[PDB]
RNA sequence: GUAACGGGGCUAAACCAUGCACCGAAGCUGCGGCAGCGACGCUUAUGCGUUGUUGGGUAGGGGAGCGUUCUGUAAGCCUGCGAAGGUGUGCUGUGAGGCAUGCUGGAGGUAUCAGAAGUGCGAAUGCUGACAUAAGUAACGAUAAAGCGGGUGAAAAGCCC
RNA sequence: CCCGGCGAGGGGAGUGAAAAAGAACCUGAAACCGUGUACGUACAAGCAGUGGGAGCACGCUUAGGCGUGUGACUGCGUACC
């Protein structure tokens, strides 16, 4: 019974998420928000609302127990990119990208 | 191409390809190497290869069978419902109708029904000849395609 | 009378990428880099279809060898003994016959052994 | 057809002792050489190891002709500045006269990894004598 | 001070390999409260090795 | 509520002058 | 850095003279296959069919072809039982190609023979747009300088007292 | 109706032929970025291919040492314009 939750256009780009949905990846849920509380990075907070997000799903659609849960997948997409200029030294100009994410994550009871 | 006559670059020292106009060619915008203009397609035909021509493909729809001689060819009232009746009756559909003399009456009923086409003998053309299955002529229209190609 | 290349041009380098697939990096993946390799591997291919059969060849001649020099005679020998008993099996077959029949290989050296004497 | 192959999860290889007394360093080291690889071995397959492994006992007594137990010198670097150490065929002897046999055979061995792969199972002694009395070597006289 | 080439995607991560973050994974309980917490800092509740320090 | 954004990267930066500007050789 | 046998190595595995033996190419033979020319008391528009010989190619010349778009046949066939496009798979031509149907897609689709070309892209420091790289690397823009308590507050170094 | 800062963004229900047609809306290619399995890889040196050519894994080879993948060892081999 896969359930999925997800947050469209994060304001991080992909690879800094990763690094945190690496350490859940696979984990019981209860023990992977934990892990998620302790873990200094902003990162941590955005993913973390969305396994609690996800847990909800769970208990009140269908599946519930909290006790059943793994974090079965989890995967985190680029974004778009926000386009924006910097100025540098003699009149010349910069892109930055304001890099997003789609960040989703899966959980189930089996 | 509306648009300005200055060279974008310096010629040297900036990295980019070297421009002259943001009209050439090969940018976006104002392209179109060859352009085309307002032409004439028509072609000669010499007057005997157009006769000639006429002749060889007559000939060829009486072998085929294709050709239809009447004494006469005319209609009534001008109803294209009974030049329908007619053609029916003669087991003709698809079919070029040359007469004598442009008939009116025939020509009117004829307009709406897309497989019937109606000439007089002084405006026929190569190509209608061959585009319809069966082609009618008139006793009249045989004499007048006659002296014409003689 | 305008022509759009849109549909064709994809096909013709489908085709290409499509014959690189295995291929490490940007050989298997951009267009430019593949259609080098494809040829390339053409280049080869036609290549090693001769060098193939030069290779195989040596590998016969050195088993016999082995094979021979088991029952005391040289390949050199041995293939001398073999002509001038006008007997004609080829390297294949007697690489192959070194190997699952060391008794028929063995008659092989005597009857190359008896013309050569 | 297609040819046979030896497949090195089923071939056979046998254990020798040899003795390399008086023998001539460089026209031994050819048999020990051809033995490893499994030349002889009608089986003969280019890739895989069809080879034999092989003892060989009084490594400190092998011949070499002519002026070369003085002469004959062994050269190496160490990748370093000056690098370059040099040191003659007595010396070896010396030092350690397993090098010599081992260098010998090294040097006739294909070089690349199945060429790395022959030369473990040569398995020089200076002494007369050897621990692998347990892998019932059979002597040979090459 | 640049590339010659561009690095490809293989050696990117490789360098990455070093990047992973590690889970603390030694979190205690307080034997009055009995909150998890991170060992020798105090719980969100105020409580630490048992007694009431702070107040909040 | 997100409409694009005004972004302002026309980017008519290009191209700037440029000296070498520079080593003297080198008669 | 041995370093002027390619090297391991050779008193002979060196040179000289004689003699046999084998390895060796895209050389020649064999079997299978395609293609161009030439001669046939031939067939005899010619196709055939045996024989003969030729098929390394830059600039260039000569000869054959494939595909894309458009007009005709063209009020001509296919299509909601699923068009193009996309993406999968299968077979076949000497090649451009070609044919076949797994799933998406959700309306257009087009034999044959004709005709006309904005007709085929990897390079032009070609153009426009996306997206990589370096890289989670440099930097966060006076060396005037901050510390605590409250408060508000989802959350406070920066906000208010 | 839920998670959720009376947020954003999601998940349900419902509309709707179809929502993987949902306003960042016909189709929806690739460079590029991901997750999931198959195999490979830490004594092994170079236009990354090709000729050999062991395993191991699939589709049973649907009884036939047959197809796909992957491919250790190994012979040849300095991109294009
Ligand atoms: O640009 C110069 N040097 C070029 C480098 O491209 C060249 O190597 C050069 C060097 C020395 C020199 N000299 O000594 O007269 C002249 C040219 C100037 Cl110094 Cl001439």
């Amino acid at each position: 019974m896969e359930t999925i939750a997800k947050h469209r256009h994060a304001r991080s780009s992909a690879q800094k998420v990763r690094l945190v949905a690496d350490l859940i990846r696979g984990k019981k849920v209860s023990q992977a928000l934990d892990i998620l509380t302790y873990t200094n990075k902003k990162a941590a907070v955005l993913v973390k609302k969305v396994l609690e997000s996800a847990i909800a799903n769970a208990e009140h659609n269908d599946g519930a127990d909290i006790d059943d849960l793994k974090v079965t997948k989890i995967f985190v997409d680029e974004g778009p990119s926000m386009k924006r200029i910097m100025p540098r030294a003699k009149g010349r100009a910069d892109r930055i990208l304001k890099r997003t994410s789609h960040i989703t994550v899966v959980v189930s009871d089996r | 191409v509306t648009g300005s006559g200055k060279k974008p670059w310096r010629q040297k020292g900036t990295g980019r390809a070297r421009s002259g106009s943001i009209k050439s060619p090969i940018w976006r915008s104002g392209g179109v190497t060859f352009a085309a203009r307002p032409q004439d397609h028509s072609q000669k035909v010499n007057k005997k290869m157009y006769r000639g021509a006429l002749k060889s493909i007559l000939s060829e729809l009486v072998r085929q069978d294709r050709l239809i001689v009447v004494e006469k060819f005319s209609v009534e009232a001008p109803k294209t419902k009974l030049l329908a009746q007619k053609l029916k009756d003669m087991a003709l559909e698809d079919v070029l109708i040359i007469t004598g003399e442009l008939d009116e009456n025939l020509f009117l009923a004829a307009r709406n029904l897309h497989k019937v086409d109606v000439r007089d003998a002084t405006g026929i053309d190569p190509v209608s000849l061959i585009a319809f299955d069966k082609v009618v002529m008139t006793a009249d229209a045989v004499k007048q395609v006659e002296e014409m190609l003689a | 009378a305008r022509v759009k290349r849109g549909v064709i041009a994809r096909a013709r380098h489908k085709k290409i990428l499509k014959q690189a697939k295995g291929y490490y990096g940007a050989r298997s993946r951009v267009y430019r880099v593949a259609f080098q390799a494809v040829i390339k591997a053409g280049q080869y291919a036609y290549r090693d279809r001769r060098q193939r059969k030069r290779q195989f060849r040596q590998l016969w001649i050195a088993r016999i060898n082995a094979a021979a020099r088991q029952n005391g005679i040289s390949y050199s020998k041995f293939i001398n003994g073999l002509k001038k008993a006008s007997v004609e099996i080829d390297r294949k077959i007697l690489a192959d016959i070194a190997v699952f029949d060391k008794v028929a290989f063995t008659a092989l050296v005597e009857k190359a052994k008896a013309a050569l004497a | 057809m297609k040819t046979f192959t030896a497949k090195p999860e089923t071939v056979k290889r046998d254990w020798y002792v040899v003795d390399a007394t008086g023998k001539t360093l460089g026209r031994l080291a050819t048999e020990l050489a051809r033995r490893l690889r499994g030349k002889h071995k009608a089986e003969y397959t280019p890739h895989v190891d069809t080879g034999d492994y092989i003892i060989v006992l009084n490594a400190d007594k092998v011949a070499v002709t002519g002026n070369k137990r003085t002469d004959k010198v062994y050269y190496h670097h160490t990748g370093h500045i000056g690098g370059i150490k040099q040191a003659t065929f007595e010396e070896m002897i010396a030092r350690r006269p397993e090098r010599v046999i081992e260098i010998a055979v090294k040097g006739m061995l294909p070089k690349g990894p199945l060429g790395r792969a022959m030369f473990r199972k040569l398995k020089v002694y200076a002494g007369n004598e050897h621990n692998h009395a347990a892998q019932q070597p059979q002597v040979l006289d090459i | 001070a640049v590339q010659q080439n561009k690095p490809t995607r293989s050696k990117r991560g490789m360098r990455r390999s070093h990047d992973a973050l590690t889970a603390v994974t030694s979190l205690s309980v307080d034997k009055t409260s009995g909150e998890k917490h991170l060992r020798h800092h105090i719980t969100a509740d105020g409580y630490y090795r048992g007694r009431k320090v702070i107040a909040k | 509520e997100q409409k694009l954004i005004s972004e302002e990267d026309l980017f008519s930066t290009p191209v700037w002058i440029s000296q070498a500007q520079g080593i003297r050789a080198g008669p």
